[PDB]
C-alpha cells in the first residue's frame, strides 16, 4: 500500500527485482547485498547482470562473486546520497524523505540530460562528417 | 564490476 | 509531489477543497481553521456546507460563524486520532505516517460498514410498511 | 455544527 514510484526506496522491493540473478549463497554480491547498496536488477538480452542504483541511476555490469556492492557503488558513483543514508526507511521523517525524493528526481533528470547530450553529439558528428565528405569533392 | 559504456 | 490518496493529509490540500465556503474572514470556522481541524469540503446540491474529517470520516453540517472546528470535531467524533497528532506532517516519521494511514483505512471501512447498515435498516423499514399495508388487504 | 442525517 505504498505507491510504485516510491517502492524502490524499500529494500524488500529492490531484492524482489532480482529473480534469475546468478550470484546467490556463497557470493558477496547476493540480492540482499545488492539491494542494501541501492541496486535494482535491470537485465537485458545483451547484458544479463545489469544493475542500476535506484537513486543515482548509475548502471554497473560485469559483477563477480567477490564484488562488494557498496564498495562498487562508491567506486563508480561516488556522489550518490543514498550511500549517506544511515537511517531505516521507516525512521526517516517525511521531510527527510521528501528531500531525498527531490534529489532522486534531479538525479533522473541529470541522467536523461546527460544521455540526450551524447545522442545529440553523436548525431552532430555524423552530419558534420557527411557535409565534409560532400565539400571534399568540390 | 564496471560502468555501462 | 504526492499520491492523491495521501493529499488529504496535507493542510494546504484540505484548505483548497473549500472553494465556495461562506465562512471567511471574521468567522471562527474559516477554511484555514476547518482544514487544521481535519475537514474537507464535501458540499452537495442538498447540503452546501457539508464538511468531512478526512481521517475519521465524521460528517458535519449546519456550520455557524462562531463554531470552532476543533471543538466541533471533538464534540461529534471524540475518538479521531488525527486530533491527537501534535506534530507537523513533515516532522512525522514514515513509521508514524504509515501507522496513521492504516488507522484511516480502518476508519474508512468502519464507516462504509456503518453506512451499509443504515441503508439496510431503511430498506427493511420499507418492506415492513409494504407488508403491513398488504396484510390489511 | 451538527452531524448529517
Ligand atoms: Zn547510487
Ligand atoms: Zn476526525
Amino acid at each position: 500500500t505504498l505507491p510504485p514510484a516510491w517502492q524502490p526506496f524499500l529494500k524488500d522491493h529492490r531484492i524482489s527485482t532480482f529473480k534469475n540473478w546468478p550470484f546467490l549463497e556463497g557470493c558477496a554480491c547476493t540480492p540482499e547485498r545488492m539491494a542494501e547498496a541501492g541496486f535494482i536488477h535491470c537485465p537485458t538480452e545483451n547484458e544479463p547482470d545489469l544493475a542500476q542504483c535506484f537513486f543515482c541511476f548509475a548502471e554497473l555490469e560485469g559483477w563477480e562473486p567477490d564484488d562488494d556492492p557498496i564498495e562498487e557503488h562508491k567506486k563508480h558513483s561516488s556522489g550518490c546520497a543514498f550511500l549517506s543514508v544511515k537511517k531505516q526507511f521507516e525512521e526517516l521523517t517525511l521531510g527527510e524523505f521528501l528531500k531525498l525524493d527531490r534529489e532522486r528526481a534531479k538525479n533522473k533528470i541529470a541522467k536523461e540530460t546527460n544521455n540526450k547530450k551524447k545522442e545529440f553529439e553523436e548525431t552532430a558528428k555524423k552530419v558534420r562528417r557527411a557535409i565534409e565528405q560532400l565539400a571534399a569533392m568540390d | 564490476a564496471r560502468t555501462k559504456q
